[PDB]
RNA sequence: GCGAAACAGUACCGUGAGGGAAAGGUGAAAAGAACCCAGAGAUGGGAGUGAAAUAGAUUCUGAAACCAUAUGCCUACAACGUGUCAGAGCACAUUAAUGUGUGAUGGCGUGCGUUUUGAAGUAUGAGCCGGCGAGUUAUGAUAGCAAGCGUUAGUUAACCA
RNA sequence: UUCUCGCAGUCAGACAGUGGGGGAUAAGCUUCAUUGUCAAGAGGGGAAGAGCCCAGAUCAUUAAAUAAGGUCCCCAAAAUA
RNA sequence: UUGUGGUAGACGAGCGUUGUAUUGGAGUUGAAGUCAAAGCGUGAGCAUUGGUGGAUCCAAUACAAGUGAGAAUGCCGGCA
């Protein structure tokens, strides 16, 4: 093509915005549960545990 | 879709209708009055707009009353004030306001609204026979 | 950031007998000071890693497909010397092909000054080397002109 | 004139000339189009539909309701649907309904 | 009509200045110039200055009557006021609003003064639509 | 005593509906010149018919 | 490089207020309560556009049952003459309409006799 | 945006250490409203200036809330999250449309987020308007998708130009 | 509804019928199991009700037939014996 | 044919904005901002005109986000 039609080959991928937008949820919950640190920040407590 | 149901706009109808009620049941005569005044025997019947017709009744005071309800069915007038309830008994409300009763009666009947404010104004119950609201020429018949 | 602070870590306001928010720090993001946790900052890739073949067989497709063009037409050293270090010779030749409006880029190989000396009246005038030209400017070019003698050389180069 | 004409699945009484509104028919403004699905028309009377009996209308436009914006939202919960309803009509009347 | 007397920002509380300003509202100029000048308020004054000029205006800049002049239409604009601050009971501050407003007043000498207002909004929505229409009419 | 909410407008509008004032007397100064105000004395320093003072 | 966000959030709230219209005081003056009041007034759009139908058809009935009462029957009876035979398509409102026009609904009645 | 767009580490606070703010915009050029009127004047109204003075020194534009004003609607017997669907009546003629504005009345109806066993709740928080205001980045790994290359594969780090 | 990978979420559930236990066959009580409802789904009837009875609703329509449930009036619909 | 009750949760697909890269246009006979209107959409939205206003903006394709404001007795200013 050239610098005026240019368009991907299906190479475009959905984000998961956990701070914006209600329509596809993703906000204030951000699906990182309701309660524990795993739903807070700083969360993903050490593997080996 | 819709059909445009045609109803009666700003216009006004109230006939004037008595009956005697010596010895004839409350509740018909009740009923048959609500009827009267909400218009549902009328097939253009209107809400908003006039509903009622107005209604003289005669000789209310010999009204028949199946049963003890004389000294069973009591009415009840509780005031603002503490204790302000006075209550009275059938057989006693026949030499009262029974005509009044009547009016609570059948204005209770009605449908809850400021219309039923104006419909009830229109009825004119006495115990008594002689009065000066005949001069609009009521319609003189039975089953009102 | 944050280390942008000015002043100790004391509460402005009291532990309780408060009927406002928590408001533990002095100059807050969410407060007038500022200092948002996040925001560009000097020190990011802001480029990544690719692969020479998949650029040479691009480039080489660019070349096939510019050679399907029209005005891509041959260009020698005999005007070269033709021409001189005056822009009045470029924009005869630019008048005498109706090249004004077109953005043709030039190929230099022999570093010649008439050609750098020129091509710098007009926002679509410009002229690159063999080595330094890559396949924006190749296809951006907009059917530029191109050498001779190196094209040869050029097609072992993919 | 007295005439009940079933248009989509709703009945509709008309007289000469009237012009009313139904479902749209999608089909140009201007034509005549009849119909057969006709009962009450010319004081006769038959159960199901009557017969000899139609009735002509022509189309004089096509258009559409108010933007009926139904909107969807549940108390202390995480949805909220909005949608904007807007419902297809044509206006017509009759001609020639014939008896 | 014409002839209004604006006022930039006297020290006044505008709660009072609205009711009597609405008082001497409508009536003409003598018969609400020698009652406004018995006014027990304190406001009546700074308003007394306002529509001797106005009067003065109207007879001087305009040639009107004067005489068949009223009060049309009374509007206390209110300005950015002052703030103050004084200390109170158990070591706090206190923040006093010292209020001023915008006087101005309106004059009419006509059954007018109303309906042009009107006739402006028309031609308004009259330009506006010819606009509509004007580029509805391209084809 | 804080109110449960701020009071709305059309209720501060019935708090000053009966606040608003009325007018005055007025009286033609029957010895001096222009209008006064009812059983009072004059610009001219006078009570009707009644020179007891200078005007200034 | 930053963003401000004054233009298109101001240009929501234009519409979103604007949305709100016909409202008393401090009812559309603000972003919730306008919202608020949006979402009430949808919902009751629907529950009363089906309460409509439903009261219309209660009326028709009411005032249809009035005049087979005039004429001397009940509303059920009438479902009988024609239910049972020679079942018609016609509308209750239809055969409220047809009040409108008197003397021909009666023709109905006598013709539905059985 | 350096705290500092300026007389900014300023004013101010705290004895002292120390803490610590904000605020820009005339007109092409002041050609900055001579002069007249009301007043004591600021000022207000005229004239003039300037293309233009809703460009007059509160001098780029002047939103929302808030307040004052008036065209029309209706209302002082009215039990109502102030709204919805019908609906007379009143006033006009419209982003040309079975028009709008308003709604006497009829039909119906107990807010928003959080938390949960459930919140119309006498659970929680919000006076309001406007602006600001929270999933990024570096490095490493895993997986998916797409592409290139490949049959003794792919790939260059740092670095040199 | 077998299996691999990925995001999960979750051990504050509540209530109703039924089998229970404790408690006092008292509990809008507690703890186990079965079926069902709400959470996580609005409505109709029971006058009002999260859990009861029907069922699972794209939207629009001034249609009907019906279900649980009702036909003296308030509030649409019956009377006959 | 199944269908379109919907939490957390997940997949699918879009819209708007800022700036950049190409490509194109419009602009005191008038750009943005601005309000107003009885417009157009399955949606994030899309316009036209009026006037305040007087200088740059917009169309389509991609590129990267300090890219999307109802709550946090969120912060400040102003107003009750």
């Amino acid at each position: 093509l050239n610098q005026l039609k240019s368009v991907p080959k299906a190479r475009n991928h959905k984000t998961k915005t956990l701070g914006r937008g209600h329509g596809s949820g993703l906000g204030k919950t951000s699906g990182r549960g309701q309660k524990g640190q795993k739903a807070r920040k700083s969360g993903l407590t050490r593997p080996g545990f | 879709k819709t059909s445009m149901l045609t109803k009666e706009q700003a216009n006004k109808r109230r006939q004037w209708y008595i009956v005697d009620a010596a010895g004839l049941v409350l509740g018909k005569l009740a009923v048959k009055a609500a009827d009267l005044i909400r218009g549902k025997n009328k097939v253009d019947f209107t809400p908003n707009q006039d509903c009622g017709d107005y209604l003289i009744i005669i000789n209310s005071d010999q009204v028949v009353l199946t049963g003890n309800k004389k000294e069973n069915e009591f009415w009840y007038h509780h005031s603002q004030y503490i204790g302000g309830i006075k209550k009275v008994s059938g057989r006693d409300m026949l030499k009262k306001q029974s005509d009044k009763l009547v009016y609570n009666a059948v204005k209770g009947m009605l449908p809850d609204n400021r219309l039923s404010r104006r419909w009830i104004t229109k009825v004119h119950v006495f115990k008594g026979d002689k009065h000066n609201m005949e001069a609009q020429k009521p319609t003189t018949l039975n089953w009102s | 950031t944050k280390g942008e602070v000015r002043g100790g870590g004391k509460k402005p306001y009291k532990q309780k007998h408060t009927g406002k928010a928590r408001q533990g720090s002095t100059r807050n993001p969410h407060f007038v000071g500022g200092g948002i946790v996040f925001g560009p900052k000097p020190n990011r890739n802001y480029s990544l890693k690719l692969n020479k073949k998949a650029h040479t067989a691009a480039l080489h497709t660019v070349w096939s497909e510019k050679l399907a063009s029209d005005n891509t037409h041959l260009v020698d050293q005999n005007l070269f010397n033709k021409t001189e270090g005056k822009t009045k010779v470029m924009m005869q030749f630019l008048k005498s092909a109706k090249l004004l409006d077109k953005n043709v880029l030039f190929v230099v190989n022999t570093l010649n000054t008439n050609l750098e000396q020129s091509t710098s009246n007009i926002k679509n005038v410009q002229v690159k080397h063999l080595d330094k030209v890559s396949v924006r400017d190749l296809m951006l070019a907009n059917a530029l002109l191109v050498e001779k003698e190196v094209l040869k050389a050029l097609e072992g180069k993919f | 004139m007295h005439a009940i004409v079933v248009c989509g699945s709703k009945q509709y009484l008309v007289h000469e000339n009237d012009t009313f509104f139904v479902e749209k028919l999608e089909a140009p403004v201007g034509k005549e189009i009849q119909l057969d699905k006709v009962l009450m028309l010319d004081e006769k009377i038959g159960a199901p539909y009557l017969e000899k009996a139609r009735v002509v209308c022509v189309v004089e436009k096509h258009g559409l309701q108010r933007k009926v914006n139904v909107i969807k939202h549940i108390s202390q919960k995480h949805h909220l649907k909005k949608y904007g309803h807007r419902q297809p009509y044509t206006k017509l009347k009759v001609v020639r309904f014939v008896h | 009509m014409i002839a209004f007397a604006k006022q930039f920002r006297v020290r006044i509380s505008p709660q009072k200045a609205r009711l009597v300003c609405q008082l001497i509202v409508g009536k003409k100029t003598a018969d609400a110039q020698n009652i406004l000048s018995n006014t027990p308020k304190k406001a009546a004054t700074l308003i007394a200055k306002l529509l001797n000029s106005a009067i003065a205006n109207a007879t001087n800049n305009h040639g009107m009557n004067g005489d068949a002049l009223y009060v049309f239409e009374c509007v206390a604009n209110q300005g950015p006021s002052m703030k103050r601050t004084i200390p109170r009971a158990k070591g706090s501050s206190n923040m006093i609003t010292k209020r001023s407003s915008n006087l101005v007043v309106k004059l009419s000498d006509n059954p007018n003064e109303r309906q042009e207002l009107i006739k402006q909004q028309k031609a308004l929505v009259k330009k506006r639509v010819e606009g509509q229409q004007k580029a509805k009419m391209a084809r | 005593a804080v109110q449960q909410r701020r009071s709305s407008k059309h209720r501060r509008d019935k708090r000053r509906s009966h606040d608003a004032l009325t007018a005055q007397a007025l009286s033609v100064c029957q010895k001096c010149g222009k209008k006064k105000l009812f059983h009072r004395v004059c610009s001219c320093g006078m009570y009707g018919d009644l020179r007891v003072k200078k005007a200034y | 490089m930053r963003i401000k966000g004054g233009k298109q959030t101001r240009v929501r709230r234009k519409k979103w207020l604007k949305q709100a219209s016909g409202s008393f005081g401090t009812r559309h003056a603000s972003y919730k309560v306008a919202k608020q009041t949006v979402i009430q007034a949808a919902k009751y759009a629907y529950r009363d556009r089906r309460n409509k139908k439903r009261d219309f058809r209660s009326l028709w009935i009411l005032r249809l049952n009035a005049a087979l009462r005039e004429q001397g029957m009940t509303y059920s009876v009438f479902i009988n003459l024609l239910k049972k035979h020679n079942i018609e398509i016609n509308r209750k409102v239809l055969s409220e309409l047809a009040i409108k026009e008197p003397s021909k609904f009666n023709l109905i009645v006598q013709k539905v006799k059985s």
